């Protein structure tokens, strides 16, 4: 009966508290996308802030782990930002042990490992978040890393997440300078989930070769403009 | 049967124990904080339980280092170890490097320690939402931060039995001043706000307490609104009752 | 942690219930298998991918644990990669800080259900959901194929399955195994077997293949010493795979 | 301190010098520098003034337990392999045991008297015959002229008896005497009249 | 807290009894036979494997060496059992590093039962569901056959037999021991116990492990080959 | 570290591990003890006799421990014991008495019943011997609880009612068993109620009759 | 220095098939010479090992070899070679790098698969082809070997290349000496030798 | 369901082991405090088990500015105490200071938070009125295991304090104001804590009172030393 | 189950009341302290007559003037008067002073409710009873809810319910120490199921010139004459 309670096996051999993190990564019914460029990486998410008393350049979904680093979580925010702050502290131990700064992918199995432990032992519980780390690697370019509640990540062309992510997906499948990915992006965005977005709704990260950085609310209404014409 | 853990997810991925917490965070009395043109303003409704406290004397508001007030609604001594904590953290951040900690940080620091608190079966959630924030080299900033460890950054915020009216209060005063409130104003109108959300717990008398952080007005340090302005303030929320 | 007592306990019938479920995991998982030759071990799996957008070439199945030792895995992902992460350091720290070489396969092999059987007994942990396959050569054992259960429990095996279909193609195994078969042909048998296991497209990028077999003097990276030998594990590529998969 | 060991052909011969002194006097002429850590074995002690009995009451502790839990007789052998891990153990220890001893014990499985060898640094050697610190300077010569393998109890008394008469004469100390025991198949006994 | 999950595994039934140490003899009492005989001049350890793509030749399972006069036959878990044997082992040679004499058989089997009876009262962990079969030679008692069980109970036998059909192996060991056999007897009854004792409808070679220790002392571990002569000339074939 | 208080109060003030470890030990073997003027008589009513070992364990020279119950058990507890014994020799000089390592043994036992984590010994202890140049004979019960006596004459494991009511008819605190001989034939009528007795006398004189006494002290009766 | 302490040397050679190991017997205490039945070569199967230094050292480090090469062998069911052997005893001498053993380790055997003749020096290795010398007199040692060593050499002649450059060293050293012992390694056979020499 | 630890809270957001802990005090014999601007009286009901027995200590001295009085768990009341006197102490030695009465009110509030979040422990069984004097002047604190620290003119805690308290309010702006005079503010905790009585009447070894005050050291009367209040 | 350290919905805590439950099974043991003493008395309850009576120490010294009865898990009892010895003597030792009996019964309670994950509070009850020049003659009554009163007289056990009740009939603060012992002993023989005598029953007194001591067999079988 406590099997669904703590991370044991049920008799079907399944971990029901990972799925249970797994549906809690959509709690927020916020959707993401990332796409790579054949020179920079672009998540697109959607910024939905109801409460007219917030602060909308808080509410923040997308995370600068490092220099180069992004990361988009999809899941409630207090979990997301302990995995942006595990994902930071990394990053920062990876580049002073071994005199570099840490891939995109190495970062990824890094957290999946946590989760992977989180999964293993009674006393950790699962993130209810999905990490999606984008940059531009300067070994292997522009790179998609998605990890899950279950420790399993794996490196992506292009990804989208949230409780849309089936539709975004279907159109990003059926279509297979960084402002033309970032309209692409959101127009693709737009087509998928049918909702034609203000500079307000969206957050906007770029991965380039010497940075990783997101757009402002100005920078998104430009790319919307430009969509426009 | 999925409420009786801490760290459980229920099979739609809820933390039952977190709501738990919120509805004790609910039945808390009404605190409130508003963002002005240079400072943040918190007011808090302390009910008079019993005419033997001795007024002024049970002081709510709690000051972390000498520019972050903090309020918080539902179990005071959770609020309290919240703060202990936070002046713990900001005393850290200052040893290690000079200036005062900024409040996003501080925010961070908060909510890192009540997120921490919703991971293990071993730990309860906090049993309060803390409104807290000052002024930094950046300006005002006012968050609210809740029992699961989520926290956003507020152009008013509000806490308590009475948080609905409170938040009807502080959407009309934004509404009605895009321009930025100033500090006293703000101080007199977070008077009228908690006067008015006091109506949903008439049942019993309550004593006003008031603090503010401003760049002009308090120098960028937080200090409790006391004397001639508290008084002013009452008597304007008195007056805007009618 | 207050968990410090076990998760895994006996039953009133004698079973270990974590395990029986852990071995349950397994047996959901995909299709992977070993062949072991006279001349070399191979070792292939279905590369199963989540999504079409996936770089499948990005998650290796089949990982190296020395260099004449490789692993693969039917069952839960995460736990068979921090399993590899594990056995990789004990390679090292247990045997060539000590003796100068990597250990041979059945050391390595009983390190690596050592690691799993601590997860079946320890306090506070499941078991891994994981069977390996593990292939390896020794200079005085030569070839050799090691399945190891969540139990902890290995055996070694001329040729075996484990996952989703590993009744199937064991039994086809059984059919045609021989004492005789070179690597090619054990290749070509573990191919068979795989396609005879996989539903969809069966190619070189759903594909995973690796071999044990001659030293590699070409991967070693490095020149001049003429007693260190080269790679025996071996991982054939997606065009390597469609080359003996077109001539099948 | 002073300790000679002495195996013949049916049994070990241990002397040990009877003088405690500290400082400007001589506190007691009687001492018995000697610990019986099994019926048929006994260990002599020489070194640093309370290292040495600590140790001694150590080691015949934990023989005494071996003994007891086995409800058996460690070998000789194995009593002198486990003071030699002992002190070999003190030597790189916070503060080691400066004590060298002698184990003379009888093997009643092998019928074979054992005399044995350990100085604190842990060297252990099966020995003949032997003696700590300066003791085998004025002895050795005498031992490696008669001693025999097969010398009977009386002889070795005899030729211990001129070893402590020739260490008398030329060690500039006052040991004020030997106390003499002797380990055989009959046990551990006392020679007073030495 | 934890308290709801923990199984509480150290712990009395009403009847006196300790549930998970019956449940991991229950455990054992479906795993593969294993046979001790202690003849006149050694000791004889048979044990039955429990498909033709396993390397048998390969596979020791059942028989380890802990010393070079110790060998154990398992009976239950194998990766408990490998966990307990390196202890064995790491023992053994930690008493002849000490002593620089081989280790009593009985100490040995003290030691290991003390480590399977200290899962039993404290820790929260479950018993090693392990029984294993010693049989070793020391100078003092010589040829010695111990048993020990998860309870940490250890007991000297002259014949006996853990695993699956203990009563059935017993009661033809005490049918047809005796305290004169030689070796070659001794073999001779281990391998006609273990075939009326299998559940297989017949007893090959690659189903059965066998080892002997014999006077210094010798021990044998068989070989496949080895195996398949002595069961041509039992008689089993 | 595991440490779930497994011994805890019922709601009848019962702690139930430690009544069950109580009845882990009524389902033990034997151990009689028969104490008389100058003797302590022990005993208890395929297999390697030679190397099984017997239930009389020699704690020290003086002092000997039969016990009840659980066999794996009762090992950490002789262990303890013997160790014990060693530690106050080498510290205070002097072996121990009977009722010092009673106390010790007593009170390992009942640190067993009251710690986290650990489950009671499930084994009694009868406890013989004679205090250091002393010559009146000791004997003592351990219990799992903790509890420790002493006892004329006394009996643990399974029929030890029977036993105890036939050594309480037979056994007479008035006239103790003068003679070795009457020890142990009130020992083997009580055990007639295999036979195996040891023979505790002063000064460290501890033996084990031979099966040819035990014959013949059964033959008598 | 504790090397310096009891004395002793230990010299290994490479012959034509064969190895040779070789040592004083000689256990000193400063200059009073305490036994001379001192041997400071052990073997762990076919693998011979040489250790000078402090003889507590020596007995300790024989018990630890003995110790790892028994389980060694239990663990992987064959007898450690000499190469792999020589790794073991550097690991094992590094495990203690601030705590070191004073010893001088000398490994001698033939690896019984390749069956070549194998010598080695120390943590780090000297895997000599020639010869090896450890000890107090190992400068003696160095100048009788490369004077009398070359390659090649028969058993018989390996021996008494070997025996006549240890007892040359040894009447040089006043601490080494008391007899010696020589050990010629082949594949088939191993030949022990106590050689005549002064008792001085 | 959600009554077994302190570490669960309710579907309705509540605490139930806290509020068993505060059940505990509500089983304690009656304790009064109250105080003017010069001085702060303990008046406290003492318990006997038996007629045979002695009354337990309701009143609990830390220095010669502060003191407590106890409801409900007597160990709980000591523990708590012993905090309070090292806390007091560490003031005095680190800083020369004597610990002020709200401080040492916030110091107790969270040791007693401590136990409410944490699984393991239980909350104290114990309420505690602190008086104390300081160079603030008088001050009367009310401590709750939940850890709740309240400064009061006056209050009552233990069985039947419904009375007590409800005198102390009717009576409230005549005692604050009695100022200089401590028999008088005495003698008017003694009515409070008489309101609270039902059978037993106030007696020589029933009553022990305490006061704290400006050039009062804090003294304890037990005995005939209550006969003149009585 | 439910945790060691549970309150239940009346504010008490659930072992300290099941152990409370099991003190009241233990032999009885009563304390009557005048102003020439105090005397303890304990039933002592041989389970079987091959038990050596005399073994049974249910009256225990703590220090020269402080002794102290044990009722129930007796087992417990032994722990609880170790820790009280240590304290006597640390107190002698740190302050060259005897310790005072209520701070000794202090001392000895503050072990009561150091329990949680001790796994559970003791299952014994004592009677303190000691002297001192600061308060004379003394009582108490420890239990493990940590609690303790002073007592004039005072019986625990099985058979407490009905001997408190002559305690209150019969104590007065005029009795004399041999007043005090024939109630004692009159007290004991009314609650005992067995006859009392010698064998079965043991006497205690502390006094200031004597300290603590406990009745001979002899004396108190010429005590029991005289009822």
């Amino acid at each position: 009966g406590y099997d669904r309670h703590i991370t044991i096996f049920s008799p079907e051999g399944r971990l029901y508290q990972v799925e249970y993190a797994f549906k809690a990564t959509n709690q927020t019914n916020i959707n993401s996308l990332a796409v790579r460029g054949k020179d920079c990486t672009v998540v697109i998410s959607q910024k939905k802030v109801p409460d007219k008393l917030l602060d909308p350049t808080t509410v923040s979904y997308i995370f600068c782990i490092s220099r180069t680093i992004g990361m988009v979580v999809n899941g409630p925010i207090p979990d997301a930002r302990n995995a942006a702050l595990r994902a930071k502290a990394e990053a920062a131990e990876f580049r002073y042990k071994y005199g570099y700064d840490m891939p995109c992918d190495v970062l990824a199995k890094r957290m999946a490992n946590l989760s992977q432990i989180y999964t293993q032992r009674a006393y950790m519980r699962p993130l209810g978040v999905i990490l999606t780390f984008v940059s531009v690697d300067e070994e292997l370019g522009p790179s998609i890393y998605k990890t899950d509640p279950a420790g399993y990540y794996v490196g992506y062309k292009a990804t989208a997440t949230g409780p849309k992510q089936q539709e975004i997906t279907t159109n990003l499948e059926n279509h297979f300078s960084w402002e033309k990915v970032v309209e692409f992006a959101i127009t693709h965005m737009i087509d998928a989930l049918g909702t034609e977005f203000s500079k307000n709704d969206l957050e906007v990260g770029v991965a380039t070769k010497d940075k990783f950085f997101t757009l402002s609310a100005e920078n998104i209404e430009e790319r919307l403009v430009a969509i426009a014409e | 049967g999925y409420d009786l853990s801490n760290s459980v997810f229920s099979p739609d991925g809820r933390n039952f124990q977190v709501e738990y917490a919120v509805k004790a965070v609910e039945n808390g009395t009404t605190s409130i904080g508003i963002k002005c043109n240079d400072g943040v303003v918190f007011a808090v409704e302390k009910l008079i339980t019993s005419k033997l406290l001795v007024p002024q004397k049970n002081v709510k508001i709690q000051v972390v280092d000498r520019h972050i007030g903090c309020v918080y609604s539902g179990l005071i001594p959770d609020g309290r170890h919240l703060v202990n904590r936070g002046r713990e953290e900001a005393a850290s951040f200052k040893k290690l490097y000079k200036t005062p900690i900024p409040i996003p940080a501080f925010a961070d620091r908060l909510g890192q320690y009540v997120q921490a608190h919703t991971l293990y079966n071993s730990v309860r959630p906090f049993g309060v939402s803390t409104i807290f924030g000052g002024v930094d080299k950046n300006g005002a900033h006012l968050y609210m931060l809740e029992p699961s460890g989520s926290y956003w950054g507020y152009k008013g915020a509000a806490t308590g039995k009475g948080r609905q009216s409170a938040k009807a209060e502080l959407e009309k005063l934004v509404d009605h001043h895009p321009e930025g409130l100033s500090a006293r104003e703000a101080v007199k109108q977070a008077a009228k706000i908690i006067y008015l959300a006091h109506e949903d717990n008439k049942e019993k008398d309550f004593e006003l307490e008031i603090s503010w952080c401003s760049l002009s007005e308090t120098n960028g340090l937080h200090k409790f609104v006391k004397g001639d302005l508290l008084q002013e303030a009452i008597d304007f929320a008195q007056k805007e009752i009618n | 942690d207050r968990y410090s007592f076990s998760l895994t306990t006996f039953s009133p019938s004698g079973k270990l219930g974590q395990i029986d479920y852990a071995l349950t995991a397994v047996k959901q998982g995909v299709t992977s298998l070993g062949i072991k030759a006279t001349n070399g071990v191979v070792i292939a799996t279905e590369k199963k991918s989540s999504s079409p957008l996936a770089m499948s070439e990005t998650l290796s199945k089949v990982s190296l644990l020395t260099p004449d030792i490789g692993a693969v895995y039917s069952g839960m992902g995460p736990d068979y990669r921090v399993l590899v992460d594990k056995s990789r350091k004990v390679a090292h720290t247990s045997y060539k800080r000590i003796y100068g070489e990597y250990p041979p396969t059945k050391l390595l092999v009983s390190e690596v259900a050592k690691i799993m059987q601590e997860a079946t007994q320890s306090g506070g942990v499941r078991p891994f959901g994981v069977s390996l396959l593990i292939a390896g050569h020794d200079e005085f054992n030569g070839f050799s194929l090691y399945q190891v259960d969540p139990s902890g429990s290995y055996f070694p095996w001329k040729a075996t399955a484990i996952g989703k279909g590993s009744v199937a193609a064991k039994t086809f195994l059984e059919k045609r195994w021989n004492d005789e078969l070179e690597l090619e042909d054990a290749i070509h048998i573990a191919l068979l077997t795989l396609k005879e296991s996989v539903e969809g497209e069966f190619n070189g990028d759903t594909i995973e293949l690796a071999i044990i077999g001659d030293e590699n003097p070409d991967l070693l990276g490095y020149t001049g010493i003429p007693t260190d030998k080269g790679p025996r594990f071996r991982k054939l590529t997606s065009q390597e795979i469609n080359d003996r998969l077109e001539a099948l | 301190d002073i300790i000679l060991g002495i195996r013949v052909q049916d049994s070990v011969i241990l002397a040990s010098s009877k003088a405690v002194t500290r400082g400007i006097s001589v506190l007691k002429d009687s001492d018995d520098k000697t610990r019986q850590l099994s019926p048929h074995t006994l260990m002599s002690f020489a070194g640093e003034a309370g290292d040495t009995v600590q140790f001694a009451e150590y080691i015949q502790a934990n023989i005494q337990l071996y003994s007891i839990r086995e409800d058996y007789e460690l070998s000789p052998q194995a009593v002198s392999s486990f003071v030699r891990q002992e002190l070999a153990k003190s030597i790189r220890s916070r503060r080691p045991y400066q004590v060298n001893v002698l184990i003379g014990g009888y093997d009643k499985k092998k019928n074979k008297p054992e005399l044995y060898q350990i100085d604190y640094l842990g060297t252990k050697v099966e020995l003949p015959y032997g003696a700590h610190g300066y003791s085998g300077f004025y002895t050795f010569f005498l031992l490696d002229h008669h001693y025999r393998p097969d010398m009977t109890t009386e002889e070795g008394l005899d030729l211990l008896k001129l070893c402590v008469q020739e260490l008398e004469k030329r060690m500039p100390m006052d040991f004020k005497g030997v106390i003499v025991k002797i380990v055989d198949k009959d046990g551990i006994r006392q020679v007073d009249d030495f | 807290g934890s308290r709801r999950y923990d199984s509480r595994t150290t712990i009395f039934s009403p009847e006196g009894r300790l549930y998970q140490v019956e449940y991991a003899l229950e455990s054992i009492s479906h795993a593969g036979t294993a046979i001790g005989i202690m003849a006149s001049d050694g000791i004889v350890l048979a044990a039955e494997r429990k498909s033709t793509l396993l390397e048998q030749d390969t596979s020791t399972e059942k028989l380890y060496k802990l010393n070079d006069k110790i060998a154990v036959a398992v009976a239950g878990l194998t990766a408990d059992a490998e966990i307990l044997i390196n202890t064995a082992r790491i023992h053994a040679q930690n008493y002849l590093k000490t002593y620089n004499e081989d280790i009593p058989v009985e100490i040995l089997v003290r030691r290991l039962s003390d480590i399977k009876q200290g899962y039993t009262q404290h820790g929260g962990l479950r018993p090693f569901g392990v029984s294993f079969i010693y049989a070793g030679y020391d100078d003092r008692y010589g040829y010695q056959l111990y048993t020990s069980n998860p309870s940490g109970n250890y007991t000297g036998w002259k014949a006996i037999s853990v695993g699956a059909n203990t009563s059935a192996a017993q009661t033809l060991l005490q049918m047809d021991y005796k305290d004169d056999m030689k070796v070659d007897d001794a073999i001779e009854l281990a391998l006609k116990t273990l075939s009326k004792t299998t559940d297989s409808s017949a007893l090959t070679y690659d189903r059965l492990e066998f080892a002997t220790i014999r006077k210094e002392v010798y021990q044998k571990i068989f070989k496949p080959q080895e195996i398949k002569d002595i069961l041509v000339k039992t008689g089993i074939t | 570290g595991y440490d779930r208080a497994l011994s805890i109060f019922s709601p009848d003030g019962h702690i139930f591990q430690v009544e069950y470890a109580l009845e882990a030990v009524k389902r033990g073997t034997c151990a009689v003890g028969v104490k008389g003027k100058n003797c302590v008589v022990l005993g208890c009513e395929l297999q390697d006799t030679r190397i099984t070992p017997s239930k009389v364990s020699k704690i020290d020279s003086h002092v000997v421990l039969s016990f009840s119950g659980l066999n794996a058990d009762s090992r950490i507890l002789i262990e303890k014991a013997r160790v014990e014994a060693q530690s106050h020799r080498l510290t205070l000089e002097d072996p121990v008495t009977v009722e010092y390592l009673t106390r010790y043994v007593a009170g390992v036992q009942q640190r067993y019943t009251q710690s986290g984590g650990v489950r009671p010994f499930g084994v009694s202890t009868l406890i013989a011997g004679f205090d250091p140049r002393d010559d009146e004979p000791k004997l003592y019960q351990t219990e799992p609880s903790g509890i420790y006596s002493s006892w004329s004459a006394q009996t643990i494991g399974r029929n030890s009612k029977t036993v105890r009511e036939f050594l309480e008819k037979n056994y007479d605190r008035k006239e103790p068993p003068a003679t070795v001989e009457e020890c142990v034939k009130l020992t083997v009528r009580s055990l007639l109620e295999n036979i195996e007795i040891t023979v505790v006398k002063p000064d460290s004189d501890i033996v084990a009759l031979s099966s040819e006494e035990i014959n013949q002290y059964v033959t008598q009766i | 220095d504790p090397s310096s302490i009891n004395g002793g040397i230990v010299v290994a050679m490479t012959g034509k098939d064969c190895v040779a190991i070789a040592c004083d017997l000689r256990l000193g205490s400063q200059s009073l010479g305490v036994s001379n039945k001192f041997e400071k070569i052990f073997h762990y199967g076919h693998v011979f090992l040489g250790i000078t230094g402090l003889a507590t050292d020596v007995t300790t480090l024989n018990e630890m070899f003995r110790y790892k090469t028994n389980l060694y062998k239990l663990k992987e069911e064959r007898a450690i070679e000499p190469e792999t052997f020589t790794q073991l005893v550097s690991s094992s001498l590094y495990e203690r790098r601030f705590g070191p053993y004073f010893v001088g380790p000398v490994v001698a055997g033939i690896n019984s698969k390749s069956g070549k003749p194998f010598i080695a020096g120390f943590g780090c290795i000297d895997e000599a082809k020639d010869f090896i010398v450890s000890g107090t007199a190992s400068d003696q040692l160095f100048g009788m070997c490369e004077s009398l060593y070359e390659p090649n050499l028969e058993p018989e002649d390996l021996f008494e290349t070997i025996s006549q450059a240890l007892l040359n060293a040894a009447d040089r050293d006043a601490l080494s000496g008391w007899g010696a012992v020589v050990y010629i390694i082949k594949k088939d056979e191993v030949v022990k030798r106590y050689l005549k020499m002064r008792q001085d | 369901n959600y009554d077994g630890d302190t570490v669960t809270f309710s579907p309705t957001g509540r605490l139930f082991q806290v509020e068993y802990a505060l059940e505990a005090i509500k089983q304690g014999s009656v304790t009064v405090g109250l105080r003017s601007n010069t001085h702060a009286v303990l008046v406290a009901l003492k318990r006997n088990a038996d007629e045979l027995s002695s009354y337990q200590k309701k009143i609990i001295k830390c220095d010669e500015h502060m003191g407590l009085s106890l409801a409900g768990l007597a160990p709980d009341a000591r523990v708590l105490s012993n905090y309070l006197r090292q806390q007091c102490n560490y003031s005095s030695l680190v800083f020369n200071r004597k610990l002020a009465v709200e401080r040492a009110g916030h110091l107790l509030c969270d040791k007693a938070q401590k136990n409410t979040q944490s699984y393991g422990g239980r909350p104290y069984g114990v309420g505690l009125l602190i008086i104390g004097y300081d160079k603030s002047g008088a001050h009367l604190l009310e401590f709750q295991p939940s850890g709740n620290v309240t400064e009061l003119y006056g209050t009552a805690i233990g069985a039947r304090s419904q009375g007590a308290k409800t005198y102390l309010e009717r009576t409230l702006d005549t005692f604050i104001k009695i100022d200089g005079n401590p028999d008088e503010l005495i003698k008017a905790g003694v009515e409070a804590i008489s309101q609270s009585l039902r059978d037993e009447s106030l007696t020589v070894d029933n009553l022990s009172i305490a006061i704290v005050g400006k050039d009062t050291p804090f003294t304890i009367y037990d005995g005939e030393a209550v006969a003149k209040y009585i | 189950d439910r945790g060691v350290s549970t309150f239940s919905p009346e504010g008490r805590l659930f072992q300290v009341e099941y152990s409370l439950e099991a003190i009241k099974l233990g032999s009885t043991a009563i304390g009557i302290a005048t102003k020439e003493g105090v005397v303890l008395g304990v039933e002592k309850r041989a389970t079987s007559p091959l038990l050596e009576s005399d073994s049974i120490e249910k009256i225990v010294e703590i220090d020269r003037h402080i002794g102290c009865a044990m009722s129930g898990l007796t087992a417990d009892a032994r722990s609880m008067i170790e820790h009280a010895r240590t304290a006597a003597v640390t107190h002698n030792l740190y302050y060259d002073e005897d310790i005072n009996v209520e701070s000794l019964t202090q001392s000895v309670c503050d072990l009561a409710l150091r329990f949680g994950e001790m796994s559970r509070p003791f299952g014994v009850a004592l009677l303190i009873a000691g002297h001192d020049a600061d308060d004379g003659y003394q009582l108490f009554h420890a239990e493990p809810s940590g609690t303790f009163y002073r007592y004039n007289a005072k019986a625990i056990g099985s058979g407490s319910e009905g001997a408190q009740a002559e305690l209150l009939n019969e104590w007065h603060s005029s009795l004399t120490l041999k007043e005090a012992e024939l109630l004692v002993l009159k007290i004991l023989k009314q609650v005992m199921e067995e006859k009392l005598d010698e064998n079965n029953a043991q006497l205690s007194c502390i006094t200031k010139q004597d300290g603590f001591k406990i009745y001979d067999n002899e004396k108190t079988a010429e005590l029991i004459k005289e009822l």
